[PDB]
């Protein structure tokens, strides 16, 4: 009994106090045997909603939600600063037992063109690589302009920086001996 | 959410609130239900609407080759269509919600339950299944025909089976404990052993904490202590006798210094698996043959003082101190001193 | 005749 | 209640490991062990569930064959025997306890631990300037990075996998220095030059 | 020659085949036995076990037992010593003829209590169990082994050790004659003949056709193979019971009833064999009732293959949520 959960959307932005909505959808009916789970960066999940309709105890009452169908909507009536994690649906009364995908709470926050930095490749790389750094910018969806084809670039995104709500890119394009020249 | 079951023919289709009716001593969950059908198909015909309960006896001779007297303790019915003005005037918040999403098409109904009916507890399998099952069944039952003792239709009847289920209280009382004493002509000196409880009221999954205590004041040296939880299932209806259904068992090898004391702390834990497909084992009801637990002990009030047709559940557990000194009362002979300490082992609702 | 009964 | 899980670490593809769970503060009779693991960038997936006083074990498809768990319940320590090692058992695995009475769902936790699946050696790593300083060619992860010995617009980045098997560490500092790179698992200390 | 009068003549081959038949009925009844009070004991740790037909399975395997290890060593010394029919005093006659009617009379009443055991049991499934008790289960069994040992008894008394043999004074034809006139001792076999077997025969055709009626009734107003298996060993348990005990009162009424001028020699080899015939019918009805007991029951088999390897449609429901 194989159930596809698909869980929307995969991120979103919001502000503190806003009402969240998050839907998740069986691929199969299941009555009520649903829970959500809020997982931390680096920490261990915890439980928050419990059978569609139970708040879990210890979980604050701001934590809701209803089921249509096979589709269940969880509902936040206050976003808290602490809430900024990761959710998941679950189900439990089928073998094998399925998730969903993870939806990623994130701040919601004016557009910030990004400062972007070229590092061009160093005598040890050498004995090719070149860096762009893109400091202070919002959203994460950015255009990365290369000073120079595409090679291999493993971009790497920091967690968001809670001084300024901000994001930082660094985009390592490794790159060949001919291509030092024309970098 | 609420639960539903349609006819073959699918004119007639039952719709009730849960199959789980939790009672108490005093109060009890009454039934609620509404059934719809077909105005224009069931024409000049009668439905009826029954409660019924029913045990299928079993005997080691009729499980080879027999057929199981099926008993029933007690069957309530009511008219459902057309509908009887005498019922019940006000509807529940289950029945309004049903007739105003359904219509004319729906009736209601609504049955009670006496406070001295058996639990919902079967009778362990054997290791070859008949398919048809032992204990106290409970349904519900509607049907549809001209004449009321026609009882061939198959297709405009709808069964429900449901489940009389009982919670652990919550107003634990004190720890239980026991004593003996032993005395023998060969040996005047007397033996005490004691046992106690950590808790009256267990949960199931809760394993059992026994402090047992000896005092031996004879010359005779403990061999063993074999603690035996058991469970005394009394049928009452059938027959005038309780069977002592093993369930646990716990041989410690600590041994006593003549005239001395002892105390120490046992726990023992009831493991399910190893009492798979034990004849004589009572467990809770269960749908669709699927897994359940053991059956818990029946609450039964003091003031009542009657009997109880059906499978009455009770937990015992025996302390025996297996001692022996040899030549006393024979080279090989051992005395066997043991008590009994009642226990309840319920499952809790919240 | 036989002798045994 | 505590539940601490114990065993993971680097281990080698094709060999074999025990992984214990060790608990507090319950009996397993009154519980199911569940096991799930979570992979990097996914994800957690059931593993592994054992049922006490049911006695019933249930294994996932992507691990029958390989696998086998058993519990001492004199301990209350769940024991996963791991067998035929893959480099897709790389995952953080978590230990976790359910009522069995009633399935309220994943109730107790632990912090879980990771286990790394690679034939790859231990290896020094590789630091250079770039105003940045990378950090290349290390195995296993984690590293850590001092800037200016901590005095030190300072930009850490995750850490990614490379398509050799070794791992790499982008850090950069934003100004209009030294580099202390202290790979713990091997203790290397590289003094840099910015 | 003394022991010219004593010469039986039958066939040497026959004797032979007919004493292996007897070892190998001995050996698989003895081992049926054996093996149903093993089974007997095993079947204690049963909760809803019925004690009572433990007592009455146990009762008549032990008389099933008693009989066959009685009945071996002196009918094997009959049949081969045919010149010495008996070697031992009055006194062991006495006690052994005593002992194997009085067993007779034990089987048969344990046959009889299964059969009202069953009879009760299918036809008043209330009564069976409310009038019913260990406590009088075993007083029955002890009233019906005194019943036997007491029906035994003009055994000892009607019956005595007599030389009759061509010569006088010889220890081969010492044989168990009646001392008393044969009127009285001819009445005391037709005692014996109507206790021992019309009134069992009559009890078990009548039960056993009761019970078959009832079951064809009960059933029907894999259970119909069933029902059939239970009527096939009802008929045959009947149809052995009579073809196995008829002849050892067949055999008394033919010694007491022919006169001696109408003795002949093919009379006397006839009733020689007769006699052959009865004990292997007492071997067979004393070996069936393993078999027929493995036959009926599926746990009592399942012991025994254990013994024998110890040796070697549904509609799923839906649900509405409420809005």
């Amino acid at each position: 009994s194989d159930i596809q959960m698909t869980q929307s959307p995969s991120s979103l932005s919001a502000s503190v106090g806003d009402r969240v909505t998050i839907t998740c959808r069986a691929s199969q009916s299941v009555s009520s045997a649903v829970a959500w789970y809020q997982q931390k960066p680096g920490k261990a999940p915890k439980l928050l909603i419990y059978s569609a309709s139970s708040l879990y105890s210890g979980v604050p009452s701001r934590f809701s939600g209803s089921r249509s169908g096979t589709d269940f909507t969880l509902t936040i009536s206050s976003l808290q600063p602490e809430d900024f994690a990761t959710y998941y649906c679950q189900q439990y009364k089928y073998v094998p037992v399925t998730f969903g995908q993870g939806t990623k709470v994130e701040i919601k926050r004016t557009v910030a063109a990004p400062s972007v930095f070229i590092f061009p490749p160093s005598d040890s790389q050498l004995k090719a690589s070149v860096v762009c750094l893109l400091n202070n910018f919002y959203p994460r969806e950015a255009k990365v302009q290369w000073k120079v084809q595409s090679g291999n670039s493993q971009e790497s995104v920091t967690e968001q920086d809670s001084k300024d709500s901000t994001y930082s890119l660094s985009s390592t394009l490794t790159l060949s001996k001919a291509d030092y020249e024309k970098h | 959410r609420v639960f539903k079951k349609a006819s073959p023919n699918g004119k007639l289709t039952v719709y009730l609130g849960k199959r789980d009716f939790v009672d108490h001593i005093d109060l009890v969950d009454p039934v609620d239900g509404v059934v719809l059908v077909d105005p224009e198909y069931l024409k000049e015909r009668r439905v009826y609407v029954t409660l019924t309960c029913a045990f299928r006896y079993g005997r080691e001779d009729l499980d080879v080759l027999g057929l199981t007297f099926r008993k029933d303790l007690f069957c309530a019915n009511v008219q459902s269509f057309p509908p009887a003005p005498e019922d019940k005037k006000p509807l529940t918040r289950l029945q309004e919600r049903l007739i105003k999403k359904l219509g004319e098409h729906a009736y209601p109904f609504t049955f009670e339950i006496p406070p001295n009916l058996p639990c919902s507890v079967t009778l362990q399998p054997g290791p070859e299944d008949t398919g048809k099952a032992c204990g106290v069944d409970y349904e519900v039952k509607a049907f549809c025909a001209e004449n009321l003792e026609e009882k061939i239709h198959k297709r405009n009847s709808v069964r429900l089976v449901i489940r009389k289920v009982q919670y652990a209280p919550e107003r634990p009382g004190p720890q239980p404990t026991a004593e003996t004493t032993r005395q023998f002509l060969m040996s005047d000196k007397p033996l005490h052993l004691e046992a106690s409880l950590d808790k009256e009221i267990y949960y199931h999954g809760e394993p059992i904490s026994v402090n047992v205590h000896v005092t031996n004041n004879t010359n005779k040296t403990v061999k063993k202590i074999k603690i035996s939880v058991r469970q005394y299932a009394d049928i009452c209806l059938f027959n005038t006798a309780q069977y002592k259904c093993p369930v646990a068992m716990e041989e410690a090898d600590d041994t006593v210094a003549p005239s001395s004391t002892f105390c120490k702390v046992y726990t023992l834990t009831p493991f399910l698996c190893n009492n798979r497909e034990k004849r004589g084992l009572a467990l809770d009801g269960k749908l669709k043959h699927e897994d359940t637990n053991l059956a818990s002990s029946t609450l039964l009030r003091e003031g009542a003082n009657r009997e109880i047709l059906g499978i009455i559940v009770s937990y015992k557990v025996k302390v025996k101190l297996v001692v022996s000194r040899g030549g006393l009362l024979g080279d090989l002979a051992s005395s066997d001193v043991a008590v009994e300490l009642p226990f309840t082992l319920m499952h809790p609702k919240p | 005749r036989p002798y045994i009964l | 209640v505590q539940l601490v899980e114990s065993g993971g670490g680097l281990v080698q593809p094709g060999g074999s490991l025990r992984l214990s769970c060790a608990a507090s503060g319950f009996n397993v009779y009154s519980s199911s062990i569940h096991w799930v693991r979570q992979a990097p960038g996914k994800g957690l997936e059931w593993v592994a569930s054992i049922s006490s006083y049911y006695c019933y074990t249930y294994y996932a498809d992507s691990v029958k064959g390989r696998f086998t768990i058993s519990a001492d319940t004199s301990k209350n320590t769940a024991y996963l025997q791991m067998n035929s090692l893959r480099a897709e058992d790389t995952a953080v695995y978590y230990c976790a306890r359910s009522r069995q009475f009633w399935y309220s769902g994943l109730d107790y936790w632990g912090q879980g631990t990771l286990v790394t699946v690679s034939s790859a050696s231990t290896k020094g790593p590789s630091v250079f300037p770039l105003l940045g300083c990378l950090v290349k060619d290390y195995f296993p992860e984690p590293v850590t990075v001092s800037w200016n010995s901590g005095a030190l617009g300072v930009h850490t980045f995750p850490a990614v996998l490379q398509s050799s098997g070794l791992y790499s560490l982008s850090s950069v500092v934003t100004v209009p220095y030294i580099c202390n790179v202290n790979h713990k698992p091997s203790n290397t200390k590289v003094d840099k030059k910015v | 020659a003394p022991s010219s009068e004593l010469d039986v003549n039958t066939d040497i081959y026959s004797k032979v085949l007919v004493t292996a038949v007897y070892l190998a009925l001995f050996v698989v009844g003895t081992v049926g036995n054996t093996v149903t009070a093993f089974t007997l004991a095993r079947k204690k740790s049963l909760q809803s076990l019925q004690s009572t037909v433990h007592y009455h399975l146990g009762s008549l395997a032990l008389s099933d037992l008693l009989t066959l290890l009685l009945a071996m060593p002196v009918e094997l010394y009959n049949f081969i010593w045919v010149h010495h029919p008996w070697a031992f005093g009055d006194a062991g006659c006495r006690g052994y003829y005593f002992l194997r009617d009085a067993c007779t009379y034990a089987t048969a009443l344990n046959v009889a209590s299964l059969s009202v055991e069953r009879y009760l049991a299918i036809c008043h499934p209330f009564k069976a169990k409310t009038l019913m008790s260990r406590s009088r289960t075993k007083k029955f069994i002890s009233a019906i082994w005194l019943a036997s040992a007491l029906l035994a008894v003009p055994m000892l008394f009607t019956m005595g050790e007599q030389n009759r043999s061509a010569d006088g004074q010889h220890a081969g034809g010492l044989v168990c004659t009646p001392t008393i006139h044969t009127a009285t001792v001819k009445v005391v076999i037709q005692v014996n003949t109507f206790m021992s077997f019309i009134f069992p025969m009559v009890v078990i055709s009548v039960l056993n056709t009761i019970i078959a009626n009832k079951l064809t009734v009960m059933v029907r107003q894999g259970r119909v193979q069933a029902l059939r298996h239970g009527v096939r060993v009802l008929r045959a348990v009947v149809i052995a019971f009579v073809v196995c005990w008829l002849p050892y009162h067949v055999r008394r009424l033919m010694f007491c009833y022919i006169s001696d001028e109408q003795w002949t020699p093919f009379l006397y080899d006839f009733y020689h064999y007769f006699y052959m015939v009865t004990n292997a019918l007492f071997y067979v009805s004393s070996t069936i009732n393993p078999i027929l007991y493995n036959l009926v029951s599926a746990n009592f088999r399942h012991i025994f293959l254990a013994t024998l390897a110890c040796l070697c449609h549904t509609l799923s429901s839906n649900a509405t949520r409420e809005t």
